[PDB]
């Protein structure tokens, strides 16, 4: 794998894709 | 944090996996 | 607004614009 | 869950929201 | 909700999702 | 107009709401 | 080009492709 | 409309442009 | 068909969109 | 990770995701 | 080939690099 | 290339058509 510049709904995107049925938490600074 | 960093810099699959539940 | 179905990818992107800054849990495990 | 809710099922916008942090 | 900041196809994505069966129509100026 | 303020500033769901058929 | 199926956010992400800065309307109901 | 010629059935992205202003 | 302005993961879309069946060659610089 | 099913346009993000500077075939045909 | 692979089967992260050049 | 000439200056959907296989 390499190395993402990802913002935005990229981000969740990407967090999506890695994290599949186990899903995540999107936690952005304020 | 991770939303700030691939977006500022940049960010690792294995670093985004951390947010996995 | 409306109801539609929202799934996988599109479930999360919308989450993303609905929460957005707040942030959000994606656990499709429930 | 949400997936129950908003993909098998339908939500709207605000039921999303519940998902919110 | 919150504020949203869209670009390009994220605004066409965010207006599918707040119109969903209406539709919309997507008017950039030039 | 909704395009360009979105993009340049920011957009409540409820301007978009505008723009529904 | 192709034909494909263009379903939901896809078509409108397409419209936006294909159409841009003449904009579009997504009109479901027909 | 559009949803019957482009998802319901298959269309080209000469035919996308039929729903360009 | 107008223009585009193309960056990261919108370019593959667009080419997925144009290439359809026959699918792409995504090729950047470094 | 995870495997989930991946389609169309979302297969290509993935290719995109992982891949990225690399740069991938998308080869639907095989 | 991969549509195979990862759509009408599925996949891991893995086995979507085997279609990066 | 294709990638940084859509991404710095723009990008017809016919240069594109260039990269399918
Ligand atoms: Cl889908
Ligand atoms: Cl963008
Ligand atoms: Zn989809
Ligand atoms: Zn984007």
């Amino acid at each position: 794998f390499v190395n993402q510049h990802l913002c935005g709904s990229h981000l969740v995107e990407a967090l999506y894709l890695v994290c599949g049925e186990r899903g995540f938490f999107y936690t952005p600074k304020t | 944090g991770i939303v700030e960093q691939c977006c500022t810099s940049i960010c690792s699959l294995y670093q985004l996996e951390n947010y996995c539940n």
